[PDB]
């Protein structure tokens, strides 16, 4: 499918950045997680990034580590996550859905079969956190064979060779790490015809969304800030959704022309 | 791009987040340079000889083998400073840290043994050392925590995940990803992402080199087999490396069988797990059916790394090395046997290798065979564990 391409074309026509929340699937339970995701969409999320709980989430900080633990406490499995993904896509036909995966979960029952399942449920992209571009060939190949965009992290100190590899190998969007001047990286990625850049890591406030767009990025990804709202409001599911709605609304507003 | 092959056949690689690749590439370059640098080699040799006490003895065990056609030698890594072979490679990695201009060390530890080795090397070389250790392990390993603190290391309890070894590995990597300009990650076995399996082998290979020279001197030939326990793979690859091209020499790796393979309560991923990708490598893992990483179980905490070094998986796949398992009870009997018949208290880790040699002897007592067991460490640390089990069983 062409969900990211259609989204970015539409946003470009509106002179608008993308706002993309990250949550962990099944945090703090399956039911609540599905409601959280609908709320994120209703509040104005342009795309989603969704994590599958994994025993050893090396690339995640404390907030998301805690989300993973909550999902495990609720007994959430990858199989259940894929059931959730099919339901989410059934409700929301055009929003791009990206997964944030660890390699073992992709490799476990066969790389090709993993990407085929993503295609069946209507996922658009997969970022495998612990697969650097150097090791990416079988993952990128399987992704593209099954109409899935492989997403790569571009570190802000990336050398020219890395920029060229990320530009060639990635699809959908380029994940530009917050932590060289970002605008220069953004310009180089454009020069190399990379997928549009979304800035991620540490994006927690509206001014950071506007700054990302001003620097020339196509948009911004926020995770810990969203997940913290879940953690803070575990005792009050209704308040949790209200606060998620307010936050996402504010963050999305910061992206509009 | 790398200077060296990151794989051993299908096993190994560099499965880390992109942000860590420059750290691995820097380390690989520094290692390749060091290996060509006579001054680095001389400094390492000086530490090994004058600080760690190399070469270590090769002890013949006549009392154990009496009445059989087995001749058994023990390579006495138990006599190395720190009481285990770990000291060899931490001294080399500390020198690599200094070569790269780093003044700080990060290390992981399970039940504290690598933490102590890292702290002693850091103290000697004037490096500031911080050690990540699962909170569960901190609580249970007071002696090792105290040793690390006495040696000036900062011990950081890890409360994330299940608060054990793999969580400590995770936290050490997270730190390093930010701090690698100034800090070196001193990985504790011959596993993880390239270049660690290679570096650790090369910084342990003097075990097998000395064993070869000592057995030629004493017996006039090579061993029929060399036998080593396998938790992560460092002491075993250090014994095996110099013999790989001697095709007559058996290479036998002994994983912990725990309560028995059939119980599932074991630490034998090479022969009884399933290949996965974690700890920065493609290797046999302990894992659930759906790919969540699990724990190894052994009476010996030092054998609890839930995967195995990729070079062992490779040597197995080509049939150059053979891997077996030994249960808790087999290891315990070998521990008691060595204490009583040779007056050496072996680490429970090393007791697994000895137990397999004892079986080799006992099953076929008229088979002529010349065997070397890598006695990877001493077992003072294990006397409480052993006491408790013997007393509970009456
Ligand atoms: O700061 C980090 N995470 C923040 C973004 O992830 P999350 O906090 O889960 O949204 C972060 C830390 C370390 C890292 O590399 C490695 F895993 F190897 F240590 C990658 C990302
Ligand atoms: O998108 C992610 N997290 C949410 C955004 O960061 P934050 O807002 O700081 O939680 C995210 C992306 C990649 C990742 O692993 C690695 F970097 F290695 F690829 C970990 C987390
Ligand atoms: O086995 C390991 N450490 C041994 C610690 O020794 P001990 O203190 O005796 O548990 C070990 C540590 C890290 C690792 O890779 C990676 F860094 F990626 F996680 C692989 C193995
Ligand atoms: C650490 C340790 C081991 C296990 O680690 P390897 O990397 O598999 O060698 C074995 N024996 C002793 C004495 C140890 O300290
Ligand atoms: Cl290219
Ligand atoms: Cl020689
Ligand atoms: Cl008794
Ligand atoms: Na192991």
């Amino acid at each position: 499918m062409e969900r990211y391409e259609n989204l970015f074309a539409q946003l470009n026509d509106r002179r608008e950045g993308a706002f993309v929340p990250f949550v962990t699937l099944g945090d703090p339970g399956i039911e609540q997680s599905l409601k959280i995701i609908d709320t994120l969409i209703d509040a104005g999320a342009d795309a989603l990034e969704l994590g599958v709980p994994f025993s050893d989430p090396l690339a995640d900080g404390p907030t998301i580590q805690n989300a993973n633990l909550r999902a495990f406490a609720a007994g959430v499995t990858p199989a259940q996550c894929f059931e959730m993904l099919a339901l989410i896509r059934e409700k929301h036909p055009t929003i791009p859905i990206g997964l944030l995966m660890y390699a073992n979960l992709v490799f476990n029952n066969g790389i090709d079969a993993f990407y085929a399942r993503c295609e069946q449920v209507g996922v658009d992209s997969v970022l495998v956190a612990d697969v650097p571009v150097e090791e990416s060939a079988p993952f990128r190949q399987a992704a593209l064979r099954h109409n899935i965009a492989p997403i790569f992290i571009c570190p802000p100190n990336a050398d020219d060779d890395l920029l060229r590899q990320v530009a060639s190998y990635g699809r959908g969007y380029t994940y530009l790490l917050s932590r060289l001047p970002l605008h220069h990286l953004i310009e180089k990625l454009k020069e190399y015809h990379a997928a549009p850049a979304l800035q991620g890591f540490g994006i927690s406030s509206p001014e950071q969304v506007s700054a990302a767009v001003r620097a020339g990025a196509a948009g911004a990804i926020s995770g810990s800030a969203i997940v913290k709202i879940i953690e803070k409001n575990l005792a009050s599911p209704k308040q949790m959704l209200a606060e998620l709605r307010s936050f996402v609304s504010a963050m999305k507003a910061a992206s509009r022309a | 791009t790398t200077l060296l092959n990151p794989y051993f056949g299908e096993f190994g690689g560099m499965y880390v987040p992109q942000i860590l690749m420059p750290a691995l590439n820097q380390l690989e370059e520094a290692f390749v340079s060091a290996q060509k640098d006579p001054e680095f080699q001389a400094q390492f040799a000086d530490l090994l000889k004058n600080y760690a006490g190399r070469p270590t003895a090769l002890t013949k065990c006549q009392n154990i083998t009496a009445g059989t056609r087995t001749t058994l030698y023990l390579k006495r890594e138990d006599l190395l400073h720190g009481g285990a072979h770990k000291t060899n490679q931490v001294l080399g990695q500390a020198l690599l840290a200094k070569r790269m201009g780093k003044s700080e060390i990060i290390a992981e530890t399970g039940a504290g043994q690598h933490g102590v080795a890292s702290a002693l090397a850091s103290a000697l070389l004037g490096l500031k050392c911080r050690i990540y250790m699962g909170a569960k392990d901190v609580e249970r390993q007071s002696p090792n925590v105290f040793r690390m603190r006495l040696m000036g290391a900062e011990v950081i309890p890890v409360h994330s995940g299940s608060a054990t070894l793999k969580d400590a590995c995770n936290e050490a990597l997270r730190d390093w990803s930010g701090s690698y300009e100034t800090a070196h990650y001193m990985l504790g076995t011959a596993a993880g992402p390239h270049p660690y399996p290679t570096i650790v082998r090369e910084f342990q290979r003097m075990i097998g080199e000395e064993t070869k020279a000592q057995i030629l001197d004493k017996e006039g030939r090579l061993p029929d087999a060399v036998i080593a326990c396998v938790g992560g793979g460092s002491n075993a690859i250090g014994m095996f490396a110099d013999f790989i091209n001697d095709t007559s020499v058996g290479l036998i790796g002994v994983e912990p069988g725990g309560h028995g393979i059939e119980t599932g309560e074991h630490g034998a991923p090479l022969k009884h797990g399933r290949v996965g990708i974690y700890f920065g490598m493609k290797a046999p893992m302990m894992q659930t059916a759906d790919g969540q990483i699990e724990e190894s179980y052994s009476i010996s905490a030092g054998l609890d790394f839930p995967s195995v070094g990729p070079q062992h998986a490779y040597l197995n796949s080509i049939g150059r090395a053979d891997y077996v398992s030994i249960t808790d009870d087999e290891a315990l009997e070998a521990f008691k046997t060595l204490c009583r018949h040779e007056g050496i208290i072996p680490a429970l880790e090393s007791s697994h290798a000895l137990a397999h040699a004892l079986k080799m002897m006992r099953e076929q007592p008229e088979k002529e065979q010349l065997l070397v067991v890598n006695l990877s460490g001493r077992g003072d640390k294990d006397i409480f564990t052993v006491h408790d089990i013997l007393k509970a069983r009456g």
